[PDB]
């Protein structure tokens, strides 16, 4: 609503080539924007933004640390311990999600949801390990062979709803200073691999704009086409998304088309490139 | 198990004018496990100290990774991006193609 990250979250990808060999790869988001790093052999964290503590303090920060930094480890001491016990074949990946995010007026839902061979596998809700179907046998043996564990549980709560939102609505306003800004866009049409020789691929890129939200359509004054291709917002490393966007059209048709391009960033003054001739 | 090939795609973070620094980038997404193999190539031959996002997966648990360095494009100069996954038969090259 206010243009911006809704939702902060960690997340865990701990590969097991074997049973003493585990690598575990963790970092913290708001939506896209990574705004934590872990930095792994050594236990520590990357924050990659003066706001990327949020309103917390370096008590409570390296507070929180020791948590996720044993917590990984332990993790993996583990899952290597009960590795025969759930019959795990290795190699196995598990991953993991976990944060809170704002709704709509002011209720703030957390998640936590983990996966098992690039499938579901638990899910907690209202504080309470949930077997997604997706695992089985282990799922359940899983979530309720962890349920006895109070002290667990009891931080998985704690973080997960006490201390989650106190610090998402901490950091967005901690940071709402550039996660709120504007970039404008770019704009480059181009022309290439030809459907059926006689056709034309009528190609507009857009690129550099931020927010990510953002419109680009092939149209032919007042109206549009439609049967313009919207591509993926692919990304670029400085926060700001990239994005083509074909028009399939035959040799005389071309001229006289354009790509209009509104945006949270650009005000109606819209960026309208016209399919001019031969210089591509 | 599931095993989800990765979808690569590259581009310049800014149209390229031959003889004008761009960006080159190399996208890849949607596979699974996360054991992948990235390179970006000049005609041919691994490009030296390239970034790369940290490992992140999307709702469907498929990873994907950005890949990205600062280069100068010509007329000549042919770049692409190597990729080698367990779920491929053979490294996978797409290159840049400023047209594309
Ligand atoms: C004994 C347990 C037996 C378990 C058997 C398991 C059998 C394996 C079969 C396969 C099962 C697949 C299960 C997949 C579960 C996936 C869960 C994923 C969850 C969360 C993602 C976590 C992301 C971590 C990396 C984050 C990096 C963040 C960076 C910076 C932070 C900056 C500040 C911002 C803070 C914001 C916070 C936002 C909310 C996040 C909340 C996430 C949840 C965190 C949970 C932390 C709990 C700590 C627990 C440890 O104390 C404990 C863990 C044990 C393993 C089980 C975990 C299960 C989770 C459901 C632990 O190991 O303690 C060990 C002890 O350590 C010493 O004191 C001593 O040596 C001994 O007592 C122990 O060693």
């Amino acid at each position: 609503a206010f243009q911006g990250p809704t939702s902060f979250h960690v997340i865990q990808t701990s590969s097991f080539t074997n049973s003493t060999w585990a690598q575990t790869q963790g970092s913290g988001w708001l939506d896209d924007l990574q705004i934590h790093g872990w930095d792994s052999d050594s236990g520590t964290a990357i924050f990659l933004k003066p706001w990327s503590k949020g309103n917390f303090s370096d008590k409570e920060v390296a507070e929180l640390e020791e948590i996720f930094r044993v917590y990984i480890f332990g993790f993996a001491r583990e899952v290597q311990d009960f590795a025969g016990d759930f019959q795990m074949k290795y190699p196995f990946e598990i991953q993991g999600i976990a944060g809170c995010e704002l709704h709509s007026g002011g209720a703030i839902v957390s998640f936590l949801r983990g996966a098992l061979g690039g499938l579901d596998f638990l899910s907690v809700k209202n504080a309470s390990c949930v077997p997604s179907p997706e695992g089985g046998s282990r799922a359940q043996k899983f979530c309720a062979l962890i349920i006895q564990y109070q002290g667990i549980m009891e931080t998985v709560r704690i973080l997960l709803y006490e201390t989650c939102p106190r610090y998402l609505l901490g950091v967005l306003n901690a940071g709402k200073a550039d996660l709120q800004r504007q970039v404008k866009p770019e704009a480059w049409l181009s022309s290439g691999p030809s459907p059926g020789p006689g056709r034309l691929q009528l190609v507009c890129h857009v690129s550099g704009f931020y927010p990510k939200p953002v419109w680009v359509m092939w149209m032919r004054g007042e109206q549009e086409q439609q049967g313009t291709q919207l591509g993926d917002i692919l990304p670029n490393a400085n926060w700001t998304w990239y994005l083509r966007a074909t028009l399939d059209v035959a040799d005389g048709e071309a001229a006289g088309l354009s790509c209009r391009v509104k945006h949270s960033s650009l005000e109606g003054q819209d960026i309208i490139l016209y399919w001019g001739p031969g210089s591509g | 198990m599931i095993q989800r090939t990765p979808k690569i795609q590259v581009y310049s973070r800014h149209p390229a004018e031959n003889g004008k620094s761009n960006f080159l980038n190399c996208y890849v997404s949607g596979f699974h496990p996360s054991d992948i193999e990235v390179d970006l190539l000049k005609n041919g031959e691994r490009i030296e100290k390239v970034e790369h996002s940290d490992l992140s997966f999307s709702k469907d648990w498929s990873f994907y990774l950005l890949y990205y360095t600062e280069f100068t494009p010509t007329e000549k100069d042919e770049y692409a991006c190597r990729v080698n996954h367990v779920t491929l038969s053979q490294p996978k090259i797409v290159k840049w193609d400023r047209d594309m």
